[PDB]
RNA sequence: CCUUCUCAAACAUGUUUGGUAGUGAGUGAUACUCGAGUUAACUUGAAAUUGCCUUAAA
């Protein structure tokens, strides 16, 4: 898959360039996975569901706690149906994500993004604040209309879907054990209609450079079975890009129901 | 002075050239009516100009939907002065994506991608970078 | 004289509803193929609302059935789309407070699925099937020395008789037996039969009568709902009560 | 007018509290004052039952309602599932227009009509309002004597419903009439015999006169919805393979026994054979 | 604005423009009158709204 | 002066698959795949001057 040896080294000469001696002290140290493939990711469709890809490493947390000494604080904000709103206070999920040190800042459903954010200047503030969004993946398909076009174009704002009911009915050990293991395990990937995808990792200060070299090669090795892979590089923001993988074979891919009903219908 | 020519603008979503036509018509006979449209999708860029046979017939519309409040938008609608016609807004169409052709074989594109691979590693080797291959 | 506010508001309902049967119609042609990897569901849902009133979501068995169509006015400033007024017109269901029997099918169900505004379905009892042939039954026959046919009550066994002999109809109780039972012949006497013109529950624009027209409105909101969900389960409701209003 | 104004200044729930709080009047000092007399109320009842028993078979227009349809059709079923219990239907006669029934109520002849079941076409040519409040006293005078007749036999009024049986079919056999030797011979004639009614004779009519002349009715066109059968009532043309120990019998068999009150012989009255003249009972 | 007598409501403009507060004047008292749950109303106000 | 896909099956409360096509304008850097498609983040009142079926009836 990757060679451990080669991934260490090159974290390590881009956290050596990170520092050499407005956003420009603060955008610059975030890392980033580019995967390239032969294909095109989706097709001819577009698609906005993040592909969750599993890694050993918690991210979340990092965030939270580095985000105390910035302008803007991670914030996490759930989404769900507009009859199981009534079933939820904020309390139930105090005493259910103390241990894990979670806190879910704002729930809102249909109805209040419907009208009390309503308006594009309201919906853009409020949505800008939080860092985290998880939605019902029953009501995550009514979610482009309400959030809006702005919030898909970036990966933070993207909804997450998570189940929430068991044997058809709601769930509220089912919806905080999901909620756990999304802020734990898994992170949200946005699949591109070319063959650029980009991934962020995080942030240099977030975790220990043997950790993101971990978390990468969980996810390289997890890639590749997801699809047949081409080209996988790792870069910083205003800096150029370092290759990590090849690959060559995968490369030679690249070369009436409703007249019934009617009938039924009609005499003749 | 005035021209015939009118500039309607903070149109709301569903106001569209038929749209605009249906209801103006009622205000006087229309030569031509045109919407402003994004080019590479089908979304109107809520504005447009129109343009009455009579001038007369464009004041009197002005006047009457210059300040509107309509569907959460208030409408602005201007009288353009003499000459400055309206050009260049066609009705564009929501594009859709296709797969070209490719005419370069397989040995070609990777040897073309093997020489893209050995700029990246000498733009490396240029850049500071002492990364190994 | 035509306000803007009317205009754009047709237009956006009806964008809203040529959307909504293109869903429709794209994932009907996946289930027709039957062999496509990325969808929805690929099943039939069946919603039946009864009376404070109980829904219950059921998947449907594919078995036939037996429904009463009832067309009811649509959703507000709505233009009704092609597809969808081409399968109104073949029901014959042209215009409101008219009702037609149909023999609900698999091909049947993804007509139910596009029409699902603009009618209410129901199952009918017995009860209400002998009323309603009882009550208001019309052929349209043609005479020896009449030139043009005309309408007229379903009142003679003879006539009866002499149009749907062959197929062994005898009279209106047989008439009835085989709408019923959803047999041989069953669509001959169904186009035989014209559809049913029933009257409205509220008539009238006086005082009590508004009133009326409020209530029955919010009952009508409370009950009927539009998913716009391209797989929502097709609304079955108490045909019995809605026809002891209708009849 | 005060409905008016909340529906004008837009207070709907104070329309609604304005509806709920009001009480109608009622006919009931006058239906007192007109007939102080029960058997004068029984004498004239027969105008009233015309009157509901045509009111209940029309459809639902702009200006008749479909609750006044259906109040009618309920208080004829229990007039009928009254006469049918207590055995009381002396003379019955099919004409064209309909059928006569001829009942003795308190030891007074009540003659009346039914129309049969089909969609008479409303002439839009009669003054509907008129009628309609003749109807609304008739209702009031029809639920008194009713409510009379119950009593005096000792049966609830007004008599519950089965709904099921309502749902498959709405006739008399809907209503259950329940408590807390008849006079010979047209209560006792049919006594345990089952007659099996075939699709095409009149369900309600022939269910009606042999429960009146109490025996078991099996009704084909009940069975749509899902032994010890004597007689079998059919009118058919071509008649399928008949089982040799029941009695196959035209429906002209059960009127001719009502009129003559005694057995009239089967032999006149079978499928393969042209039927006798139906004499008027009057 | 058909408020009689008219002495009741003739210097609000004037106040309103002097304490900079929007208003406008509309043809029914009666109106007002709906509003407010009265059968007439010489004024009314919207000081706090909803999101 | 309308009002927005509020979900499915499979295996044993857990696991996997599928389901989401958007207000418009503008600023911009930076890399990737053959005028085509992707790729950090920032502004804004719903902002704007021209890119060839009828009883929801009078």
């Amino acid at each position: 898959a990757i060679p451990r040896e080669r991934v260490i080294k090159a974290v390590n000469e881009l956290i050596k360039f990170t520092s050499k001696p407005d956003d420009e002290e603060e955008l610059k140290k975030d890392l980033q996975l580019i995967v390239v493939n032969n294909k095109s990711f989706t097709g001819t469709s577009k698609s906005f569901k993040l592909k969750l890809l599993n890694v050993k490493h918690s991210f979340y947390k990092p965030w939270k706690e580095a985000s105390a000494t910035a302008v803007k604080d991670f914030k996490v904000l759930l989404i769900l149906k507009d009859s199981d709103i009534k079933k939820v206070s904020e309390d139930d999920l105090f005493d259910q994500l103390d241990s894990e040190g979670i806190k879910v800042d704002e729930i809102i459903c249909g109805k209040d993004l419907k009208t009390v954010y309503k308006a594009y200047e309201a919906r853009n503030a409020f949505i800008s604040q939080f860092s985290l969004i998880l939605a019902d993946d029953s009501i995550v398909t009514s979610l482009p209309k309400l959030m809006g076009g702005k919030a898909y174009n970036k990966v933070e704002t993207t909804p997450i879907s998570i189940r929430t009911h068991a044997n058809k009915e709601f769930s509220l050990t089912t919806l905080t054990n999901n909620i756990k293991k999304v802020y734990m395990n898994q992170l949200p990937v946005k699949l591109p209609r070319g063959t650029t995808l980009n991934v962020h990792l995080g942030n240099l200060e977030w975790l220990r450079p043997e950790e993101f070299v971990d978390n990468v090669e969980l996810i390289s090795e997890q890639l590749i079975k997801a699809y047949q892979i081409r080209s996988i590089f790792i870069k910083t923001n205003r800096s150029p890009v370092l290759p990590l993988y090849y690959n060559q074979d995968v490369l030679d891919e690249l070369e009436s129901t409703f007249n019934k009903g009617l009938m039924e219908i009609a005499n003749p | 002075e005035y021209s015939g020519i009118i500039y309607v603008s903070r149109l709301p979503h569903g106001f569209h050239e038929k749209e605009l036509s249906k209801y103006f018509a009622q205000f006087g006979d229309l030569k031509e009516v045109r919407l402003a449209r994004n080019k590479k999708t089908g979304n109107s860029r809520h504005y447009g100009f129109l343009e009455f046979v009579n001038k007369e017939d464009a004041m009197i519309a002005q006047e009457s939907m210059n300040n509107y409040l309509l569907m959460g938008h208030l409408l602005q609608v201007r009288v353009l002065p003499k000459g400055a016609k309206i050009e260049k807004l066609y009705k564009y169409k929501k594009r859709v994506l296709v797969e070209k052709g490719i005419t370069k074989p397989v040995k070609q594109l990777k040897d073309n991608m093997k020489q893209k691979h050995e700029e990246r590693i000498k733009k490396l080797a240029k850049s500071g970078i002492e990364f190994k291959w | 004289f035509v306000r803007a506010e009317s205009i754009v508001a047709k237009t956006l309902a009806t964008s809203r509803e040529k959307e909504r049967i293109k869903r429709v119609s794209i994932l009907e042609d996946k289930k027709a193929k039957n062999e496509t990897q990325h969808i929805a569901s690929g099943k039939d849902f069946i919603l039946k609302i009864t009376e404070g009133l109980i829904r219950e979501k059921t998947t449907y068995d594919g078995k036939p059935a037996l429904l009463f169509i009832v067309r009811v006015r649509g959703p507000l400033a709505v233009n009704i789309p092609n597809k969808a007024f081409k399968i109104l017109s073949l029901l014959r269901l042209v215009e409101t407070n008219t009702g037609v029997f149909v023999k609900l099918t698999k091909n049947v169900y993804p007509l139910l699925k596009v029409i699902a505004p603009y009618v209410v379905i129901g199952k009918p009892s017995l009860s209400s099937i002998r009323s309603l042939i009882q009550k208001r039954g019309r052929i349209i026959y043609k005479g020896e020395n009449e030139a043009e046919p005309h309408e007229i009550v379903l009142n003679d066994n003879n006539i009866v008789e002499e149009q749907l002999g062959d197929h062994g109809i005898i009279c209106v109780e047989d008439i009835i037996h085989e709408i019923a039972t959803m047999g041989e012949s069953f669509s001959v006497c169904n186009f035989f039969l014209q559809p049913f013109k029933l009257n409205r529950e509220v008539s009238g624009f006086g005082s009590l009568n508004r009133l009326r027209k409020i209530k029955q409105r919010e009952a009508e909101s409370r009950t009927r709902q539009f998913s716009n969900a391209a797989t929502a389960p097709v609304i079955e409701v108490d045909i019995d009560s809605l026809l002891a209003k209708l009849n | 007018r005060k409905l008016t104004r909340a529906l004008g200044r837009g207070e709907v729930s104070s329309a609604k509290r304005l509806e709920e709080n009001r009480d109608s009047y009622t006919l009931d000092h006058i239906i007192k004052e007109r007939y102080p007399s029960f058997p004068d109320a029984i004498r004239d009842i027969d105008d009233a039952l015309n009157m509901l028993f045509l009111f209940s078979n029309l459809p639902s227009t702009n200006q008749v309602s479909s609750k006044i349809i259906n109040d009618a059709q309920k208080i004829c079923n229990q007039w009928l599932a009254y006469v049918a219990k207590e055995r009381l239907v002396r003379k019955v006669f099919v004409s064209i227009k309909g059928v006569y029934y001829q009942a003795n109520i308190k030891g007074e002849e009540v003659r009346w009509l039914v129309p049969f079941k089909f969609p008479e076409n409303i002439p839009s040519d009669v003054d509907f309002r008129i009628m309609l409040t003749f109807l609304e006293f008739y209702s009031t005078l029809l639920h008194f004597v009713l409510y009379k007749l119950y009593t005096d036999s000792g049966l609830i009024y007004p008599p519950k419903l089965d709904l099921k049986k309502d749902k498959i079919i709405s006739g008399l056999s809907s209503y259950i009439l329940e408590s807390r030797k008849y006079d010979s011979p047209v209560a006792s004639l049919f006594s345990a015999f089952v007659f099996y009614v075939s699709r095409e004779v009149p369900i309600d009519i022939l269910e009606f006169l042999i429960l009146s002349c109490g025996g078991n009715v099996i009704s084909e066109a009940a069975m749509d919805q899902i032994s010890k059968v004597t007689h079998q009532i059919v009118d058919r043309p071509v008649l399928k393979n008949k089982v040799a120990g029941r009695t196959y019998i035209q429906p002209q068999w059960i009127f001719d026994c009502i009129n003559k009150g005694e057995l009239v012989p089967a032999n006149k009255y079978l499928p393969g054979e042209a039927l006798p003249p139906h004499l008027s009972p009057w | 604005n058909d408020v009689d007598p008219i002495e009741l409501v003739v210097f609000l403009p004037a106040l309103c423009k002097k304490m900079g507060v929007p208003y406008a004047i509309v043809k029914g008292k009666a109106r007002l009158g709906t509003l407010v749950n009265q059968k007439t109303s010489a004024v009314a106000a919207l000081t706090e709204v909803r999101a």
